[PDB]
RNA sequence: GAAGCCAGAGGAAACUCUGGUGGAGGCUCGCAGCGGUUCUGACGUGCAAAUCGAUCGUCAAAUCUGAGCAUGGGGGCGAAA
RNA sequence: GGAGACGACGGCGGGGGCCCCGGGCAGAGUUCUCUUUUCUUCUUAACGGUCUAUCACCCUGGAAACAGUUUGUCUGGAGAUAGGGUUUAAUGGCCGGAAGAGCCCGACACUUCUGUCGGGUCCGGUGCGCUCUCGACGUCCCUUGAAAAUCCGCGGGAGGGAAUAAUUCUCACGCCAGGUCGUACUCAUAACCGCAGCAGGUCCCCAAGGUGAACAGCCUCUGGUUGAUAGAACAAUGUAGAUAAGGGAAGUCGGCAAAAUAGAUCCGUAACUUCGGGAAAAGGAUUGGCUCUAAGGGUUGGGCACGUGCGUGCGGUUAACAACCAACUUAGAACUGGUACGGACAGGGGGAAUCUGACUGUCUAAUUAAAACAUAGCAUUGCG
């Protein structure tokens, strides 16, 4: 697992062919945000505060890549 | 109480008797009649 | 001349302040590039173009 | 200077007659110790009625919610209802007493 | 009707042991009907199956002798076993002294309140035994620095 | 409590004394382990074709021990019985 | 050229885990009386990023009035102290993994199929503690404590290399592939060997709390058992464990056996001696509980003048002061119970001599453990 700090880094990756998929992960006690994105090797993490501009970057992610929003059950 | 040897068992993994409930109810003065244990009580 | 124990212990205070100073400056950088995250997307796209 | 509000929450066995809530008031006042000392409540620690058999406590000091589920456990005891009364937390600073699970024999 | 199975799966899934592995005397049947783990969850959650809690060992006794121990209880003559260095080595209070003659030393260099040179001199004395602890240390220094101010008074 | 070291007190010095430090030894008390001294011991068609109990020796090493390997009867191996 | 690649022991320091102490939420137990109580959950992997961690090395400068320094006396004009840096080393902090997991609690639903929804999972402290690991030292040797597969660095400069652009870049991302077996279970008072489900034998880890010097003995938590033909009675003689008035070895081949001694603190300790010992010699005084007193520690923090939280120029060694934090020993005193005070357990009887082997060590598995054997030392012989 890896951790993004630039949001153009986290953008390229999001836009390389060997992103499967993606997933927005909410924290309230903790008030962030993450966005997983599942490359082929490495899976890239981007640590956000809560916030609109970080709701709305789900408009600058690609449309094909498939995101989903993580449930507070990891159900089996 | 045996707490020597063993612990004792906690009083809610344990379903309480209604016949049990109602006696000690009624020996404390009670009536049980007027509030309905049967309505609470579970099958 | 040899420095004193209150020296050295304001010297690492110094150095813990400017490591969190660094730190606050990168998080104020990343909430930066968050706000302009569009204009950075359109530049991706042309330079993928 | 904090605040810190407790209920004890009575409305069905008061209703039922089977939990006496100015009985449980007296034994709080005179039971709840402050410093390690009973009958030292002043203005630190004050016991009230709101109503519906339920019990306020409005506490200064670093009194615990524990301690008072304690002290009612302990007047369970006195008044031989500790093993039909339970003592559940419901909310936060709320302690709600309810019978047991009843089976129909 | 044998349980055996029953409560070895029960004390598997409960993460416990067999000790401590409650099954109900009214219920054998149903929970001898169960041949799973799935059934022996479905049961642990119906309640049919319980884990026991621990058997109570307590620290209170241990606490208290602790306490009295601290304010000085229980050390007598009649209570002690070891020899005195078993008890309380001669080569660790040693270790401690000299630790602490050595940081004071050291202190008392970097805050300037004494030279280099009666730095070394009290190093050596200090290896060599003078002092037996901190304020004997401290009178020494004083001391020293008494007799050289009446030597520069007197020069 | 051996060398080595520190301090103080003497001595022209070499050394002498005192208080510490240090942690050496096929040293010592002793647990486990290894061994096998004693007892009108237990047991004696036994739990056992050598076991059991108490007591004992040793316990930082000439200590204890696994696996692999080597030495084979005109032999081997033997701190030698 | 480096790695692979290396002894035993001693104390010291760092880190993880365990043990222990306090606060908080939730749950459970106790509750004649007391107990803001006792107990339980409160966790964070591999793999990565980033910031740091003893040794050592580098730069300035040149030290006696020698200095720095470890528990342990080593280092320094072959360059120390000081000041500033660079790096080997994480099982350290934070972050990604990762809360979505695991765990705890509650509320509904539930013929089954099946579950559903909420609330939390936090903050500190301590150490001659136990265990593993790492690091710097030190001691010992007529003992000096593996090899190879494999991997890397350097010297060298052969070849290969550009503007039609080239690239033979140990960087990042991406593509493809990874064959055969073995894997259950026991590892022993019933799964192995001893003719057996035989009280024998058989190689290792991981190892909680209390007492205590202590993986002694005794009690307890987790986890395991409750398995070894049963029932009744209490004769003799037994096996095992005990006590006994008075005398105290009168017993017996023989004090055989038992009893007595025993921990710790203090006083004191002879002959002989290879000067190292003897020695815990011998012989004495004391030990409970309670309430106090005293001593032994750590962290942080000094005024001006300017430039502006740092840089100088000064000025001072009563911080010999304040604030906060902290644990275990040692000594002294009063009071008090007593037939007992190392109250169980645990735990030398001592001494005067003689013979004998120098000592430590070894052997007759299954009757003899010894003046036997070996040992160091000494002496002789043979061999260039």
């Amino acid at each position: 697992p890896q951790e993004v700090s630039d949001i153009k880094k986290f953008i390229e990756i999001c836009r390389r062919k060997d992103a499967s998929s993606a997933r927005i992960k909410k924290n309230p006690k903790t008030q962030q945000i993450k966005f997983k994105v599942r490359c082929q090797r490495f899976l890239y993490t981007l640590v956000l505060k809560d916030s609109d501009k970080a709701e709305k970057l789900k408009q600058s992610l690609p449309p094909n890549l498939q995101i989903k929003d993580v449930p507070k059950r990891n159900k089996r | 109480k045996s707490l020597k040897n063993r612990a004792i068992i906690p009083r809610k993994a344990v379903k309480k008797p209604l016949s049990q409930l109602e006696d000690h109810l009624d020996q404390l003065g009670v009536d049980t009649e007027a509030i309905g244990l049967r309505a609470r009580a579970q099958t | 001349r040899r420095k004193t124990k209150a020296e050295r212990n304001r010297i690492k205070r110094r150095k813990e302040e400017e490591r969190k100073r660094k730190h606050e400056e990168a998080m104020k950088r990343k909430q930066q590039q968050l706000e302009q995250a569009k204009k950075i997307a359109a530049e991706v796209e042309e330079r993928e173009r | 200077k904090v605040t810190k509000k407790f209920i004890i929450n009575a409305s069905q066995p008061a209703s039922d007659k089977i939990f006496d809530v100015s009985a449980f008031e007296k034994f709080l006042n005179e039971r709840i110790k402050v410093d390690g000392r009973v009958g030292n409540l002043g203005d630190v620690i004050k016991i009230s009625q709101i109503g519906d058999g339920k019990v306020e406590i409005i506490a200064h000091n670093d009194l615990s919610g524990r301690y008072l589920k304690y002290l009612t456990k302990k007047f369970l005891k006195k008044m031989q209802l500790r093993d039909w009364l339970r003592v559940v937390a419901t909310s936060k600073g709320v302690y709600e007493l309810k019978f047991y699970n009843i089976v129909n024999d | 009707v044998n349980l055996r199975t029953q409560k070895r799966l029960a004390a598997s899934v409960l993460g416990c042991g067999e000790g401590k592995v409650w099954l109900d005397p009214n219920e054998v049947s149903e929970i001898s009907n169960a041949n799973s783990r799935q059934s022996i969850r479905k049961l642990v959650a119906d309640g049919l199956i319980i884990k026991k809690p621990v058997t109570m060992h307590s620290r209170s006794r241990a606490r208290e002798l602790n306490l009295a121990r601290r304010i000085g209880r229980h050390r007598g003559f009649g209570k002690r076993k070891g020899t005195a260095d078993a008890r309380m080595p001669q080569q660790v209070l040693w270790m401690r002294r000299q630790r602490v003659l050595r940081r004071l030393l050291v202190k008392y260099r970097a805050s300037g309140k004494i030279d280099k040179h009666l730095y070394h001199e009290l190093y050596h004395l200090a290896k060599g035994n003078t002092f037996k602890h901190k304020r004997a240390l401290v009178e020494h220094i004083h001391r020293a620095k008494a007799e050289k101010a009446r030597e520069r008074q007197i020069k």
